[PDB]
């Protein structure tokens, strides 16, 4: 049930979501061992995700949150980046997404950084790059990532040495 | 999946050293997140 709608460039939400893809790119303690070297994006296409059956399953679980949490969800943008983007679009978030080895436990990461979230597009630490020429900081191959709408409601604070 | 710990819904990770990098995030239930832009693109070489 998901369709796909392509936003024109000229389209403001196109350009609200490009700024924030390219405002957050930083650099990397790996210098660029996992995401590759740079420090901003060729935007090729932005679509929307439409799926009646996947958004009520969010907004059913965000309104169970808010309930929780004195009315507030606390809603975010962030960015995820998988191997399993085309998975996500179609049959939604759900365990088979978590990463099993993260710092903060086996769960679903995101990341304010859309640089960060680069880093997973081709698997943990890159993997082994882009399926074509097998590169990290491949420059040609097509990339893409997920601008997620996510419940955090009440978050617990974890100071971590990254 | 692990649990969220308990009387939460997520976990934030603060960057504690680098001080330039922002936040990640982490949730337990694939119900709370929904991927509403795909966005197709590639990496730029520095000049
Ligand atoms: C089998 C591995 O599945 C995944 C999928 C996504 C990610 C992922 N991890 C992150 C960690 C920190 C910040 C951002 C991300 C991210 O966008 N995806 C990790 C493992
Ligand atoms: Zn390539």
């Amino acid at each position: 049930g998901t369709i796909l709608i392509d936003l024109s460039p000229d389209d403001k939400e196109f350009q609200s979501v490009e700024e924030e893809m390219q405002s957050t790119v930083r650099e990397h303690r790996d210098g660029g061992h996992a995401g590759g070297i740079f420090n901003r994006y060729n935007i090729l296409k932005i679509q929307k995700v439409c799926n009646k059956k996947l958004w009520e399953r969010y907004t059913h679980r965000r309104k169970e949150v808010s309930e929780e949490n004195h009315n507030h969800a606390n809603e975010r943008m962030l960015f995820h980046g998988s191997p399993f983007v085309n998975a996500i679009i179609h049959k939604g978030f759900d365990e088979r997404h978590a990463y099993i080895g993260g710092m903060f436990g086996a769960g679903i990461y995101f990341a304010e950084n859309s640089s960060k979230s680069n880093q997973y597009v081709y698997g943990i630490g890159g993997g082994t790059g882009c399926p074509v020429h097998k590169d990290r900081s491949c420059y040609i191959c097509h990339r893409q990532l997920l601008f997620c709408r996510v419940t955090l409601g009440k978050s617990f604070l974890q100071f971590s040495a990254m | 999946m692990a649990h969220s710990p308990p009387g939460h819904h997520s976990v934030t990770g603060r960057p504690s050293v680098n001080g330039l990098a922002l936040a990640e995030y982490v949730i337990y239930r694939g119900e709370q997140a929904y991927p509403e832009y795909l966005i197709t693109y590639q990496i730029m070489r520095p000049e």
